[PDB]
């Protein structure tokens, strides 16, 4: 086989409000093979109420995910998106960052 | 403008520990409709947008009845290709099936495919004719001859060539309200500092539909092709796309760099400068 | 549905024959054929047509009219051989967009029967020792022979023999019983023959 | 390559299960059975696209298949199909390319097994009229009072079989037609040359291939059980 | 719709 890092993109669905619903996505693109883990962290505890896309691939053959969970961003309210992949040395965190 | 229907395919062996993984999903344009997932339990072909809910039961039946056949083909092509390549039973391998048609404004034919890939590399893939295939190596010619003496080629062209562009039409008819429509990209820009001197510059394209669109950094002048930051295109969850391109700058010089957007939705390009 | 409107046909050899076929369906694009099915019962494929296609064929002497508005796909024998009798069916065929690729939906099909040209014909009665049997032979295709009341007298069809070494073509017809009233002149009598057929005193 | 089909004959007792068998080294993907009656074309019963994959016909009901491996396609006709009695093809293909059907199978329902019986072969000789009229002589083959109608009647001629001058009834005669089982009778005929005829080293045989009971099958009767058999008659040249 | 038409490599 061929291996593909992931890339990982943390992000809200619409522009951060605090005190606003929104929705707090993790994409994950460009991997190989196609198991994966993606969860969502919440001040570091792992968020149960993800949901994710269904599994599709791009032209170069390589794959991608959506997943995505509702919060309510706040002040001092870290969130991240831990992936791991066969190509990673150990899980990954990415954070979500508002200011960008 | 132009539209699509493809269908994507993914088979991964399990050995030891079960049956192989299929996933099946289809798109018109950059929108998912259906599925199939082996793992879940209804076992059978689901809705997966509003606008193809209302077909009856015998759709479903059908497209469930049809592509459980294909799930036991690409389960047999895993054990061949396994022995194509001399590979163990040990270990994990994947094949991807890719197949659809374009078309123009008019909704006409444009351009029809069919390609497999094994272990991410390509395999066999479907000339641009409709009538040859290409074969990646010496294994796959082996596919290759098979399909030249079935005639797979000329059987297929009436599902790329016809019966797809058929499909195409129905959907971008019952789903006119979302498949045809036009969201212009929302663009603002950010300013953040790298150290004293050096500082970063990122355009933002928000809330657009379809997925195509293009960022390019102007210095003075034109385009800079180096230290361009350009992430992937990525989905904002509710049917639109997000998409942002970075250029890193000396401080003071902000006022000379502008970023161009170009989208369908857009009438002409346009043009962001710092601040706002 | 697949509709062949006519079960039997009768062709003279060396002249030609039309099978006719028409089909109904609201596909675009589909799959007609035509088998042939000899006496051996083994299916032969003919022509296969796609509606996409155009016409095309052949170097044989069988030929279709396909009229894609009108659904009809007829089937043209020229230059009939004893060898055409058979039966013909004509099937119909999604494309491979459909559910059911490959499967066949078959008419009902046609009998083609082939009369053969004979071109010295002898028509006499004879008797053949081992019960006894009696033997009409040598007469034109333009003659029929008829099963025969009483019950206890056997008679079959006539029956066309090719011997190919002296290309001769010859037509037949065996009648049988174990009565006792039973001869050759009176086996025949329910089937009108030609009166100077010849019977051996 | 090919496709082949078997038994070409068989017969099911009523309350029997019975399995035809289907095999090609085509390399086809898909399998077909179809089913023929008079008055009607082919009708699908069973057909499996890939192995372990099963799609039924309008008339599946009472049939069942099994697609275990590629190049096997059994049928089995269990004994709840109500009217069973047809012409049975086997069918391979890729898609629609390649359509090959297989010889063919023919099944009969047999009520009642004491109603079967083998073929008694008679032949007769050629008359000298028609010798002298024509220089022709033909002989005359009947295959009477045989049940089912499951027959195969050849000419050989000095050890080989023939087929030019050979005329056989496309379907055989029923004796006593008013009975629902009546035994049948079948005739043939072989023409050759007078010359040929009046040699005496010359030897005719007309063999009747009679497909009847099996060693599976309990036989109750005094008369010999009408099994499987060649029954053959024989004429030699006479001058 | 999906192909009706299924083939193995
Ligand atoms: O009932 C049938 O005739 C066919 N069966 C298979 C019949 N099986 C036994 C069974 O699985 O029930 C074997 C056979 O008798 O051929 C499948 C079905 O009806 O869906």
């Amino acid at each position: 086989m061929i291996q593909r890092t992931p890339k990982i993109q943390v992000y809200s669905r619409h522009p951060a409000e605090n005190g606003k619903s929104n929705f707090l996505n993790c994409y994950v693109s460009g991997f190989h093979p196609s198991d994966i883990e993606v969860d969502l962290l919440k001040n570091g505890e792992r968020i149960e109420k993800v949901e994710h896309s269904d599994l599709s691939f791009s032209k170069d053959w390589s794959f991608y995910l959506l997943y995505y969970t509702e919060f309510t961003p706040t002040e001092k309210d870290e969130y991240a998106c831990r992936v791991n992949h066969v190509t990673l040395s150990q899980p990954k965190i990415v954070k979500w960052d508002r200011d960008m | 403008g132009s539209h699509s229907m493809r269908y994507f395919f993914t088979s991964v062996s399990r050995p030891g520990r079960g049956e192989p993984r299929f996933i099946a999903v289809g798109y018109v344009d950059d929108t998912q409709f259906v599925r199939f997932d082996s793992d879940a339990a209804s076992q059978r072909m689901e809705p997966r947008a509003p606008w193809i809910e209302q077909e009856g039961p015998e759709y479903w039946d059908g497209e469930t009845r049809k592509v459980k056949a294909h799930s036991q083909t690409h389960r047999v092509d895993l054990g061949t290709l396994r022995g194509y390549y001399n590979q163990s039973e040990a270990g994990s391998h994947t094949v991807q099936r890719m197949y659809g048609c374009d078309v123009g404004s008019d909704w006409r034919f444009l351009r029809g495919y069919h390609q497999y890939a094994y272990d991410g590399k390509d395999y066999i893939a479907l000339k641009e004719d409709l009538r040859s295939w290409t074969a990646a190596d010496m294994a796959a010619q082996t596919t290759k001859h098979k399909w030249e003496a079935a005639h797979v080629a000329e059987q297929l062209r009436a599902y790329l060539e016809g019966t797809c562009v058929e499909w195409l039409r129905r959907y971008l008819e019952n789903g006119k309200e979302t498949l045809q429509r036009t969201d212009a990209p929302k663009t603002h820009m950010t300013h953040h500092a790298v150290s004293d001197h050096e500082a970063t510059l990122r355009c933002w394209a928000l809330s657009f539909y379809p997925a195509e669109i293009t960022l390019t950094w102007q210095r003075d002048g034109e385009d800079q092709t180096q230290d361009t930051e350009l992430v992937e295109t990525r989905p904002a969850g509710d049917g639109t796309f997000q998409k942002w391109a970075a250029v890193v700058v000396p401080s003071g010089q902000e006022q000379r760099y502008t970023c161009h957007v170009q989208h369908e939705g857009l009438p002409k390009p346009l043009t962001l400068r710092w601040e706002a | 549905t697949v509709t062949q409107s006519q079960p039997e046909m009768s062709v003279q050899e060396a002249e030609t024959v039309t099978l006719s076929c028409t089909y109904d369906t609201s596909e675009s694009d589909y799959y007609l054929f035509w088998y042939k099915q000899p006496p051996s019962r083994q299916m032969i494929l003919v022509i296969r047509q796609e509606a996409y296609k155009q016409q095309n064929a052949t170097e044989n002497r069988f030929s279709v009219n396909f009229q894609k508005a009108a659904k009809s796909f007829s089937l043209k024998i020229s230059d009939s051989q004893l060898g055409d009798a058979a039966m013909y069916f004509c099937a119909w065929g999604v494309n491979a967009g459909g559910t059911s690729y490959g499967k066949l939906t078959f008419g009902q099909g046609t009998i083609l029967t082939v009369h053969p040209n004979i071109q010295n014909p002898d028509p006499a009665v004879y008797q053949l020792r081992d019960k006894s049997v009696c033997l009409f032979t040598d007469f034109d295709s333009q003659t029929n022979v008829s099963q025969s009341k009483d019950s206890d007298v056997y008679i079959t069809d006539k029956c066309v023999l090719d011997m190919r070494s002296m290309d001769f073509k010859s037509n037949s017809a065996v009648a049988w019983s174990n009565k006792s009233d039973f001869a050759c002149a009176n086996a025949f009598n329910n089937s009108i023959i030609p009166e100077d057929t010849f019977f051996p005193s | 390559g090919g496709i082949t089909q078997s038994p070409k004959y068989l017969f099911r007792k009523e309350g029997q299960n019975v399995t035809l068998s289907c095999e090609q080294n085509l390399n086809h993907d898909a399998m077909y059975w179809y089913r023929q009656d008079p008055g009607q074309g082919l009708r699908l019963i069973y057909y499996s696209q890939i192995v372990n994959d099963f799609q039924k016909g309008d008339i599946a009901e009472g049939y069942s298949v099994s697609r275990e491996k590629k190049e096997s396609f059994p049928l089995t006709v269990t004994s709840a199909q109500k009217n069973p009695t047809a012409f049975y093809l086997c069918a391979s293909s890729i898609g629609v390319y390649g359509y090959t059907f297989g010889s063919g199978t023919r099944l009969t329902v047999v009520e009642d097994l004491k109603n079967v019986f083998p073929p008694e072969v008679a032949v007769f000789e050629p008359s000298e009229a028609e010798i002298s009229h024509t220089q022709k002589a033909t002989l005359v083959c009947l295959a009477t009072g045989f049940y089912p109608d499951h027959v195969e009647l050849s000419w050989w001629v000095n050890g080989k079989e023939v087929h030019s001058g050979v005329c056989t009834d496309p379907q055989p005669l029923k004796e006593q037609p008013a009975l629902n089982d009546s035994r049948y009778a079948l005739s043939s005929r072989l023409r050759v040359s007078a010359t040929f005829w009046q040699n005496p080293r010359n030897h005719f045989r007309c063999q009747v291939q009679f497909y009847g009971l099996s060693e599976n099958d309990e036989w109750t009767q005094d008369r010999a059980k009408p099994v499987t058999q060649i029954v053959s008659a024989e004429a030699w040249g006479r001058a | 719709g999906i192909l009706g038409f299924v083939f193995t490599l």
